[PDB]
């Protein structure tokens, strides 16, 4: 293909395809030299990240508040993400906020799976 | 797959030819060389 | 967190947040100093596009059959994928191979959309 | 949000530590650099 031509098929790429892509690549010419289309490619995938949870091809858990139960938002937060106290308290203290996103790019269902068991934690869980 | 078939593009293409497709890609989603503004 | 800790945070992120991740790295720390969490997380986004896939979150179209105008289905894949004419028409002379995938980690009604485009074009297609 | 959240971590991870954690996150799926 032409260079356009590969710029438009990798623009059309899934988020998934793309990071497959890079990864293929990293496994084919070695880290460093893939490394170029790695981060080059990065911002086209976070781009369609951002257009998925824009539509509707996926969706994202955000916290709408601790409650009087905040001790437990956070120990279930920590249970799904990962993080530490600070981070996971950092962010459950971000409750009621845009930013309070405890996951995303995720289908609507564990959008539930995820946001009930924030509820059996006693905590506000609005989906996007 | 069709990411094989853009690898098997991307793999043909010259080093300079290359440096394009980073250009135009680096380019348009405005990435810079550098924290933009100081992380200090 | 420990690097572990954040290696472990790391290994449940979605493709798309570890894309949102690796973009937001690079617009504020550059992407010299970016590039070595990019090309350190692609094979770990690259593993949760295929755990997607193998979990029925996120879908594929796999190609059949090219039908009784191959050059028809190649139209439609080319025009799906902005792949080249001489990749969608390699593509498109894999049908009925398991890597003459179309497309894929696109959602559920999307993937059938694309299946019934190429159907359109004579094309056999299934979804996975 | 988490990824943030995951970012601050990683941002204060002095130097060494990261070059350990990309090491570490590059052998458990294939690491490259050469190949």
């Amino acid at each position: 293909m032409t260079i356009d031509e590969i710029i438009e098929a990798i623009e059309k790429l899934t988020v998934s395809e793309l990071a497959e892509l890079v990864k293929k690549l990293e496994d084919k010419f070695g880290v460093t030299a893939a490394a170029p289309v790695a981060v080059a490619a990065a911002p086209v995938a976070g781009a369609a990240a951002g257009a998925a949870q824009e539509e509707k091809t996926e969706f994202d858990v955000v916290l709408k508040s601790f409650g009087q139960n905040k001790i437990q938002v956070i120990k279930v937060v920590r249970e799904i993400t990962g993080l530490g106290l600070k981070e996971a308290k950092d962010l459950v203290e971000k409750a009621g906020s845009p930013d309070a996103v405890i996951k995303s790019g995720v289908s609507k269902e564990e959008a539930e799976e995820i946001k009930k068991k924030l509820e059996e934690a006693g905590a506000e869980v609005e989906l996007k | 797959m069709t990411i094989d078939e853009i690898i098997e593009a991307i793999e043909k293409l010259t080093v300079s030819e290359l440096a394009e497709l980073v250009k135009k890609l680096e380019d348009k989603f405005g990435v810079t060389a550098a924290a933009p503004v100081a992380v200090a």
